[PDB]
C-alpha cells in the first residue's frame, strides 16, 4: 500500500 | 541555524537535495521556518520533501530490525531497534513541533493549510507505526483528526483534481488500511475520490492533467492491491 | 562506544549492514577497534564496508557541489561544497587514525597487513581527490608510498589471484589514472595483473574462481575504458 | 574509472 512518494522536488 | 539568512537556508536546501543530503536539506528547512516568515508553495515543498526522505529512511531500516527481532523471538537486536526507533520517533517530534510553532496557526489559504494539516496526520501516523504501549491509541486518534480536518477544508476549498486534495486522500486512505484497521473505509476513500477526480479532468490544462492523473494512479495502485 | 562489549559492537554493525544504516555501521566498527584487540578477516570486512559507503556518500555530494559550483564560475555553493569538503576530509581522517593507532603496526599476517595499508592508500586518494593547496602533493605521495608498500607485499606473499591482491592492483590503477596523471602505469598495472591471474585461475576451486574472475572483470572494464 | 565496490559485505 502507497503512500505519497514525496521524496523529490 | 539562526546566524544564517532566510534565503541562503533556502539556497542551501535545494543545493543538498541534488546531492541527495537529506538530513542537511531537513536541518537547513528548520532553520528556515524558525525564521518564523511563512513558507511559500516552493518552501512548504522543500521542507516536506526533505523530512520524507530522513524518516522514510529511518521506517525503512525500523522494518528491517523489527522484522530480525520478530524471527529472534542477546539484547542486541531488540537495543538497536530501540535506538532507530527512538531517533525516528526524534525526527516526528521536531517536524510535528514545527508545525505547532507556528506554521498551521499561521497558515489561512486552504492550499497551506491542507498542507500542513496532511503533514501532521503523516507524522503522527509514522509515530503510530511503532506505537505499542499506553498512547499508541491517542497517537491514532491524532492523526486521525489532522486528516480529518484537511479533508474537511480540501472538500470545501479545493477542486476535486487539487493534487494536495487527491495526496491528502491517497494517504489517509493508507491511514485507514495500515494504522486504523478500517480496510473498507479506506477502499470506499479512494474509490470515491478517484471518480470525483475523473470528472473533473476536463476542466484542466495538459499540464494540470499530468499532475493530477498520475496521482490518481496511486490511488488506482492501492485498489488494485487492496481488492 | 566505550561501554558496549566488543561482540555486541560487531553484531550490530552486521544489523546496521542490513538495515543500511553506515554511519552507524561505521560508528559500531570503530568502538570495535578501539577495544584494542586486531580484527578477523570478516572484522575487516565490516570496517572497509563500512566507511567506503559512507565517504562513498561524501564523495558523491561533493562531486555534485563542485560541479554546480564550477558552473557558477553568492557565496552559498561554495560554503556548503566547502562543508561536505570538512565533513569528508574528517571521516578520511579517522579512518586513517584507526589504521594508525593502531592497526597497521599490530598487523603481522600479509592478508591483514595489505588489507589495510590498500585501505591506507584508498582514504589518502580520497583526500587527494579534494585536495588543492600546499599539501596536495603530499596527500598523493602518502596515497602512492602506502599502496606501493602494500604491492610489494602482495606479490611476495599472495598467489596473482588473490581477491585482495587483485583489489588492491583495481583501486592503485585508479590512483594512478585518476589521481597521478599517469594513464600509461595505470593501464600497464591493470593488464599484467589481469593477466598474470588469467595464467594462475586453473589452481583454484570453483567458488575461487568465481570470487576471482569477478575483480578481474573490473579490471578489464577499467582497460576497456582507458583505450 | 571503477575502484572496487566494496559496498557490501
Ligand atoms: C501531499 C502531496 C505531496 C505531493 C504531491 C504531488 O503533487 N506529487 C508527489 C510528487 O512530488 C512530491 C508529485 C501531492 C500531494
Ligand atoms: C580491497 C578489496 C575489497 C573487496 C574485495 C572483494 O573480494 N570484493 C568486492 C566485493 O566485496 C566487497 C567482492 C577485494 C579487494
Ligand atoms: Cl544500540
Ligand atoms: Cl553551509
Amino acid at each position: 500500500a502507497g503512500s505519497i512518494p514525496g521524496r523529490r522536488s | 541555524m539562526g546566524s544564517m539568512e532566510r534565503a541562503s537556508l533556502i539556497q542551501k536546501a535545494k543545493l543538498a537535495e541534488q546531492a541527495e543530503r537529506y538530513e542537511d536539506m531537513a536541518a537547513f528547512m528548520k532553520g528556515a521556518v524558525e525564521k518564523g516568515e511563512e513558507l511559500s508553495c516552493e518552501e512548504r515543498n522543500l521542507l516536506s520533501v526533505a523530512y520524507k526522505n530522513v524518516v522514510g529512511g529511518q521506517r525503512a531500516a525500523w522494518r528491517v530490525l523489527s522484522s530480525i527481532e520478530q524471527k529472534s523471538n542477546g539484547p542486541e537486536v531488540r537495543e538497536y531497534r530501540e535506538k532507530v526507533e527512538t531517533e525516528l520517533q526524534g525526527v516526528c517530534d521536531t517536524v510535528l513541533g514545527l508545525l505547532d510553532s507556528h506554521l498551521i496557526k499561521e497558515a489561512g489559504d486552504a492550499e497551506s493549510r491542507v498542507f500542513y494539516l496532511k503533514m501532521k496526520g503523516d507524522y503522527y501516523r509514522y509515530l503510530a507505526e511503532v506505537a505499542t504501549g499506553d498512547d499508541k491509541k491517542r497517537i491514532i486518534d491524532s492523526a486521525r483528526s489532522a486528516y480529518q480536518e484537511a479533508m474537511d477544508i480540501s472538500k470545501k476549498e479545493m477542486p476535486p483534481t487539487n493534487p494536495i486534495r487527491l495526496g491528502l486522500a491517497l494517504n489517509f486512505s493508507v491511514f485507514h488500511y495500515e494504522i486504523a484497521n478500517s480496510p473498507e473505509e479506506a477502499i470506499s476513500l479512494a474509490k470515491t475520490t478517484f471518480d470525483e477526480a475523473m470528472a473533473d479532468l476536463h476542466t484542466l490544462s495538459e499540464d494540470s492533467y499530468k499532475d493530477s492523473t498520475l496521482i490518481m494512479q496511486l490511488l488506482r495502485d492501492n485498489l488494485t492491491l487492496w481488492t
